[PDB]
């Protein structure tokens, strides 16, 4: 499998955040998890949430109602929406794939959330 | 009601009547999943023969999915899978007898994949609390 | 109390059969040709515990399947495309004395002939070189006049080497294992599964595999029963060696057209030195890697005999010579500067010269030609020797000083390296179990 | 919420010397505990699962142990491709939970 | 048993476990048995069509001769026949907890062809006792 | 029973046979619908490729009509419908036991399509009844 | 759909009528209802007869039991005979079909009724 | 079908009878009964035993075990062997097709026990 990120590296402050991780090589309706994981300055990972094959969507409580995950199936493609950003949401965001003790990350793509 | 009143109904003539009058259509929409070339080189053999196929399997996905569920051999069958308040919020009078079926399976689109899952997990449940009972 | 029968349906029982397999390619050609349905790139490999299943090499089919279906694909890329039927005229040929080398005095011939124009009431006379292999005396003519009319290979398609996976229908299954000492014909204790392969390359060789897949951990003594001699031993490497040919001639191509819109591409005059092409080896891994098969030779055999090389048997140019599908034109190399090597108890490149031909005989029907067209330039090919090919020899005396030479000749050897894994198996659902149940009225 | 504390963050450490790592976990749930490799400019890698064992292709000098609240990782005679941080974690209940992360130092 | 742990074992996965643990899986299994070449020159013509017939023509014999004995529909079904113990005096301890399905087949694979035959004498006779005891 | 009055029945052989006894024969009349090219260029591409998907047509076709009836996979089905005298005029003494099955199929060929027909009308209705009183 | 019917222009009194109607354009076997309709000297209508689409019958009552109404799925031809014939049946014999707010009527033929 | 008996028309006391039936124009592995009857000197018939097509015997318990009754279904024959035999034995030995009420009987053919 291949997943690749992309979206605006520049957001203002108070606005939506929206990113595409392009996936190849696998099928998103068949199996396992489908995470957005991400890396603060400092090397400090948190997870935000999830998606299975079946459409299901559960989330970090800490991101109280601020994340909306999303999937196109036709293009096969699942999307990341990041309501009332601030600075320290500023990190780099990974989409990964896990499970069955297999863990394929992402390129990675950085954002800066500034004015 | 009869003569020039009476209905026939024809082919897909449901599209456009509400959810409970289409209730009674079910019998004739069917019937046309595998009839039509009935009565008969590479062009035009391999043609037909493709087209028979796959409208052939096609069936039978639908139809072998239908006996996973349990509902092999019934057109109107419900099971015991409880359907929540976040895939749609509206009332049963909200849905049949107001509106059609052909935009009612746009706002399900999203949710055909989780609906179509938890049947076939359903189904297996209650064949081991069967031999159980059973024992 | 008694326990009674029930129906299973569904359980996963598998059953050794054949069938047909489907091809599989990723995003003209001479393989794909854009026919093949892309399919998607995941291959489902979920490994069975607790499984032993037996696989078995030289009664698989899959091998006999492919063999099979690239004939039919190698045909069908011949045919709406223009032949050579009116190059069958008597020649008029002479030795090349344009900046000729020693050696390959007379390799080279300047041919002219009477072949026809676009118009079938006129005729002119058009010149070219052929090689010292592709014709023969009668002043020549071409080598195969007395065999069937040939194609031309239709350069707008090339014969690059695409990888291309082989699968079944639903209701069947292949299972392929990945056991370091794994051997032929025997249980294997890691078999998976998987919907179907990897990318297996259908590239053409008759001595040596080129870019084949490597070994796990080590080399490989790959064959059936070893007391014949009869049998080929394939053996398969782990560390590649790195294998250059080339030929630097400035050849130039013409175009003549020999009717109503076939054209036809013929060798020009030659621009600057004739040299031969030749093809590099480097002397320091080949002996370490010769050094590390004959460690392997000797668990079949004793450990105080005598392991020698020595050259092909000789005969037709298709066997002996080392064939191969690099550039475009295809190369016959000699290939006896390998096998300098004699083994007992306890500089950076070596040369082959190689003869080039046109007239191409392909698998052993004698019905079929191949006219590969010249191209412009300088062929330069970077590859990979992945493999050997090795025919034992009869009338052992005592078993000692048993040599090991190279042959074969059949091509589905080849793809034996590649589809060593794989077998096919057919799913059986229904089936039966005894547990307590009673059937409610 | 399982909690899961790691001990400190960076620790110097020389050539050939055992050193262990040591994660405390809230609650003493099960011994499904994961141990995660991640090299800098790479992603994480899976190396333990199940606490005690090993992956394909990990080196024998990687073992793990413990139980209860108490996971102790030990790599012994490390070599330089060891340089990497190292993340402890439970895979019993959502929500997952990551470490604070170690870092070593040569 | 969440995230990594998660149980995802797909198509043949219980290819390798016990009775019990294999018995759950039957869902997935057939689920591979129409579909795989749903997304689409002599050479693979005749190929592609004798590929997909082949294919449906086994799974319709397994399903007819599963509709013989009155088990269409089921995945787990069981009836009421009894059987000689000569084919395997051995318990359900012995049997439904420590072996797999593949060691399984070849220990009846002798006696295949006499378990069918006893199963349409069985139905059909429930069939002939309905049409006597309800008219 | 024994002897000259053993039974070896085999494909069709209750073709001549009375009602009665052609009754118990519907168990080996069905599984000669879809076998015999279990086992296997322009001709022979087409004469068996059309061939083959004609009879898994065929096959697919009478089962369907079998579930819309409400009974499928079953050989013995009857339903809840009542019959019309004026189809044919005998009782069940002068139908079972006097005549020969062949001979009936002509005397009903006419009135097919109505009895064809109103199956299906009295099995929506069965299915819309069995709604109400579940819930 | 077109109709066209047919037959013999002359039935002598107390013999029976019968009249063909051809139809093409539309199967006799599918839907509507399928009717022969006369009409008398001085432009009176009477209905005599319909069918359904699955060859069900039904008369009128006037008629007592002089009309039988047939049909051949083969020709998709449906046919009339009238027992019993009397000089003042005769009419303009029409078969028509009718159904769904759609009426198409054939051209018609003439019969006379005479010795 | 034809049956037809062959074998040796003497055979002396105490000795092993062998007698062939060929058969022709049927399948004996997929079929009825197939029988072997004799008709002793007075014209009395006794049946000595079957064969079925899926290879279980069955002979007349006054026989004991003096008969063993086998078959060769490449050749499609069947056979008798008859154990220590007697002058009481001598009869004309049929091999018989009987079943769905049919009954076909080979011409027979004439064996003497005697020294
Ligand atoms: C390939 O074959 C091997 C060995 O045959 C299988 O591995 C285990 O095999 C055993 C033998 O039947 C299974 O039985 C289980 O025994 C448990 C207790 O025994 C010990 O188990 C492990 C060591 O294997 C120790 O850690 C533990 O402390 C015990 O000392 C029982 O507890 C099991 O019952 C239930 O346990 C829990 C309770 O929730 C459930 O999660 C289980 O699923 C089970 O219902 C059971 O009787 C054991 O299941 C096998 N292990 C596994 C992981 O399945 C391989 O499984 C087999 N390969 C495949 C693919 O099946
Ligand atoms: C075993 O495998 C190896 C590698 O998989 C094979 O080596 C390749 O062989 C093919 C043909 O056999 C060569 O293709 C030729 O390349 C000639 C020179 O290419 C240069 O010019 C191109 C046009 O200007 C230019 O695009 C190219 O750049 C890149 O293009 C390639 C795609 O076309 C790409 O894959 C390369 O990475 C390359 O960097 C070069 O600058 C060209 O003139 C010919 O027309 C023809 O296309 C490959 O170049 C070979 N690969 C390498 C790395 O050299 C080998 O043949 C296989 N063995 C056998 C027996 O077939
Ligand atoms: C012929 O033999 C040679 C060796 O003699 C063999 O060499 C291969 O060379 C290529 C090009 O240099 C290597 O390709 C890449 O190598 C990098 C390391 O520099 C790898 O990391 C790459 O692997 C992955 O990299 C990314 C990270 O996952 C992925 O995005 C990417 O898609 C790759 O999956 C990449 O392979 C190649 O590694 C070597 N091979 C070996 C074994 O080292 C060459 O393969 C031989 N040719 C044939 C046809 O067999
Ligand atoms: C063609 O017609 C003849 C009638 O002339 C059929 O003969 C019939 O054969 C059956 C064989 O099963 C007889 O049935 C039997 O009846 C007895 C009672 O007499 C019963 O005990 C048995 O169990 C069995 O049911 C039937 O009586 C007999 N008919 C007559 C009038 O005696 C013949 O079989 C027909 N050919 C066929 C069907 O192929
Ligand atoms: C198309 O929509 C109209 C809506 O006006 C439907 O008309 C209704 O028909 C039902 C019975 O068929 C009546 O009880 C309502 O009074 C009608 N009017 C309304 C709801 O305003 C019409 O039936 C629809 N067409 C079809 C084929 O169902
Ligand atoms: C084979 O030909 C290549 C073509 O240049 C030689 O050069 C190597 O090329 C590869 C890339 O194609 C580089 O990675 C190597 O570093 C090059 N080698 C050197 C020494 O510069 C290569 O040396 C040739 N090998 C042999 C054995 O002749
Ligand atoms: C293959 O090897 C031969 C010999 O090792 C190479 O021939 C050399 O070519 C250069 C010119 O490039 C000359 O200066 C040398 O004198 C030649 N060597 C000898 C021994 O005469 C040849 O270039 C190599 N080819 C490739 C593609 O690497
Ligand atoms: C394989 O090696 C042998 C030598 O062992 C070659 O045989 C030589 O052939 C030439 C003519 O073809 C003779 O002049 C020599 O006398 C032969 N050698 C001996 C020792 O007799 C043989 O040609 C080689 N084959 C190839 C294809 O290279
Ligand atoms: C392949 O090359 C080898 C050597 O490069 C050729 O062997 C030579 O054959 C001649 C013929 O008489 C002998 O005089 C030499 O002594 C041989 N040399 C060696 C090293 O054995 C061989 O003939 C070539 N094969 C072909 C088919 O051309
Ligand atoms: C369904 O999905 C599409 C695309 O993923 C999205 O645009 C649409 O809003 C979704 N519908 C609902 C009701 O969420
Ligand atoms: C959705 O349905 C499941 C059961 O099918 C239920 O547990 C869950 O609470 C429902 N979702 C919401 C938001 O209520
Ligand atoms: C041409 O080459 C051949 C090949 O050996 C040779 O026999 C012949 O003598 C040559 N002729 C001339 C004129 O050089
Ligand atoms: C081949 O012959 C032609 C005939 O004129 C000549 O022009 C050409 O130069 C010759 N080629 C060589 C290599 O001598
Ligand atoms: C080609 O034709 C010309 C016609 O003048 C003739 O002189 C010449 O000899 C011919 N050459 C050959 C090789 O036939
Ligand atoms: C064709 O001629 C060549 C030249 O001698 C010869 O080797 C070959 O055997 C011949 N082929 C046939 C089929 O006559
Ligand atoms: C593997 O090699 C052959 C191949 O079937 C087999 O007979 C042999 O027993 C196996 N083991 C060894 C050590 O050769
Ligand atoms: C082949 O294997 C058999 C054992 O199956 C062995 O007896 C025989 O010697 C071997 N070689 C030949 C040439 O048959
Ligand atoms: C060979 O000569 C031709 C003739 O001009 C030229 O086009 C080509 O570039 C040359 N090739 C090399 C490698 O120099
Ligand atoms: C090749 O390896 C053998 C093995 O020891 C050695 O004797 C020989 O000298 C080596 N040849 C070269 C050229 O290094
Ligand atoms: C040959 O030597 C190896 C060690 O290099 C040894 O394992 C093997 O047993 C020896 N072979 C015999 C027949 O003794
Ligand atoms: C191989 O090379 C060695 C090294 O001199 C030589 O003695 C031997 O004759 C050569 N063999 C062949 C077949 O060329
Ligand atoms: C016992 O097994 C035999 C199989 O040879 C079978 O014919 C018989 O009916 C069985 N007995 C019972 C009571 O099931
Ligand atoms: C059933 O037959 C097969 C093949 O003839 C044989 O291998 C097997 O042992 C037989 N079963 C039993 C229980 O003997
Ligand atoms: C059935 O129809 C045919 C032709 O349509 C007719 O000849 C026959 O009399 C009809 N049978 C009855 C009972 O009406």
């Amino acid at each position: 499998v291949q997943l690749q990120e992309s979206g605006p590296g520049l957001v203002k402050p108070s606005q939506s955040l929206s990113l595409t991780c392009s996936v190849t090589g696998y099928s998103i309706t068949s199996a396992y998890y489908w995470n957005w994981i991400r890396q603060f300055p400092g090397k400090k990972l948190e997870w935000m949430g999830y998606l299975l094959y079946d459409g299901s969507t559960g989330y970090n409580p800490s991101l109280k109602n601020r994340i909306s995950i999303t999937r196109d199936t036709s293009k096969n493609q699942f999307f990341l929406k990041l309501n009332s950003v601030t600075p320290e949401d500023t990190a780099t965001y990974y989409c990964s794939r896990e499970g069955n003790n297999r863990s394929y990350w992402g390129q990675g793509t950085t954002l800066i959330v500034s004015s | 009601a009869v003569g020039i009143g009476a209905v026939f109904l024809g082919f897909l003539g449901a599209a456009g009547s509400t959810m409970g009058a289409a209730s009674m259509t079910l019998t004739v929409q069917a019937r046309n999943l595998l009839s039509g070339i009935v009565q008969q080189l590479t062009v035009w053999g391999i043609k037909q023969l493709q087209a028979r196929v796959l409208a052939v399997e096609r069936y039978l996905r639908d139809q072998q999915l239908l006996g996973i569920w349990g509902c092999s051999g019934k057109l109107i069958c419900c099971t015991n899978v409880p359907w929540n308040s976040s895939w749609s919020n509206r009332n049963l009078s909200e849905i049949w007898d107001n509106m059609t079926w052909l935009q009612w399976d746009k706002e399900i689109s999203n949710y055909t994949q989780i609906i179509y899952g938890l049947l076939e997990e359903s189904q297996n449940q209650q064949e081991k609390n069967e031999q159980d009972l059973l024992a | 109390e008694n326990l009674w029968v029930t129906v299973y349906y569904g359980v996963p029982v598998w059953k050794d059969a054949e069938t047909t397999l489907f091809c599989a390619s990723d995003a003209h050609n001479v393989w794909a040709t854009h026919a093949c349905v892309p399919t998607d790139p995941n291959p489902q490999e979920i490994h069975l515990e607790n499984v032993t299943e037996e696989f078995n090499m030289w009664k698989n089919n899959m091998v006999e399947q492919m063999h099979t279906d690239i004939i039919s694909l190698w045909d069908q890329s011949l045919k709406p495309c223009v032949k050579l039927t009116p190059l069958c005229v008597t020649l008029q040929c002479t030795n090349v004395t344009n900046n000729i080398t020693d050696d390959m005095r007379g390799e080279l011939k300047n041919c002219s002939f009477n072949m026809t124009t676009e118009l079938r009431d006129k005729k002119q006379k058009v010149y070219s070189l052929f090689y010292r292999l592709d014709v023969v005396q009668i002043e020549y003519r071409l080598i195969n006049c007395n065999t069937s009319a040939c194609t031309q290979a239709c350069p707008k398609v090339s014969f690059e080497p695409i990888p291309i996976h082989y699968c079944a229908p639903a209701g069947f299954a292949i299972l392929k294992c990945k056991d370091k000492k794994f051997n032929g014909t025997g249980p294997c204790p890691s078999v998976s599964t998987v919907q179907c392969t990897h990318g297996i390359k259908p590239v053409v060789s008759t001595q040596l595999l080129l870019n084949g897949s490597l070994a796990e951990e080590e080399v490989m003594i790959r064959s059936e029963n070893i007391t014949n001699n009869a049998k080929n031993i394939l053996v398969q490497f782990n560390t590649p060696v790195q294998i250059n040919c080339t030929r630097p001639n400035n050849n130039t191509r013409k175009s003549i057209r020999i009717g109503p819109g076939q054209a036809f591409y013929a060798t020009g005059d030659i621009i600057g030195d004739i040299r031969q092409a030749h093809c590099n080896v480097s002397k320091a891994t080949w002996n370490e890697t010769l050094g590390k098969v004959v460690k392997q030779l000797r668990k079949h055999f004793g450990n105080n005999t005598i392991i020698r090389f020595a050259n092909s048997s000789g005969g037709d140019l298709e066997v002996t010579t080392h064939s191969f599908n690099c550039g475009g034109e295809f190369f016959y190399c000699n290939t006896s500067g390998l096998f300098n090597s004699t083994w007992i108890s306890n500089n950076d490149s070596i040369t082959l010269p190689c003869r080039i031909k046109q007239i191409i005989n392909m698998w052993q029907r004698i019905g079929q030609c191949m006219y590969a067209p010249p191209i412009q330039g300088v062929i330069r090919c970077v590859s990979n020797i992945t493999g050997l090919i090795l025919t034992r020899d009869g009338g052992s005396t005592n078993s000692t000083t048993e040599t090991f030479r190279p042959g074969g000749g059949d091509m589905r050897d080849n793809w034996r390296s590649e589809l060593y894994k794989y077998k096919v198996v057919k799913i059986e659902p229904l089936g039966v179990a005894p547990t307590r149940c009673k059937r409610r009225v | 919420d399982i909690v899961m504390t790691q001990s400190h963050r960076f620790m110097s450490t020389s050539v050939g010397d055992r050193v262990s790592i040591t994660c405390k976990a809230s609650q003493s749930v099960d011994t499904a505990v994961a141990w995660y490799q991640q090299k800098p400019g790479q992603s994480p890698k899976l190396l333990i699962y199940w606490a005690s064992t090993r992956h394909p292709g990990v080196p024998d000098r990687f073992t793990g142990s413990g139980s209860g609240t108490d996971f102790i990782l030990t790599i012994s005679n490390v070599q330089s491709e060891d340089l990497a941080d190292y993340f402890c974690h439970q895979f019993d209940r959502y929500p997952l939970t990551f470490g604070d992360g170690t870092k070593l130092e040569l």
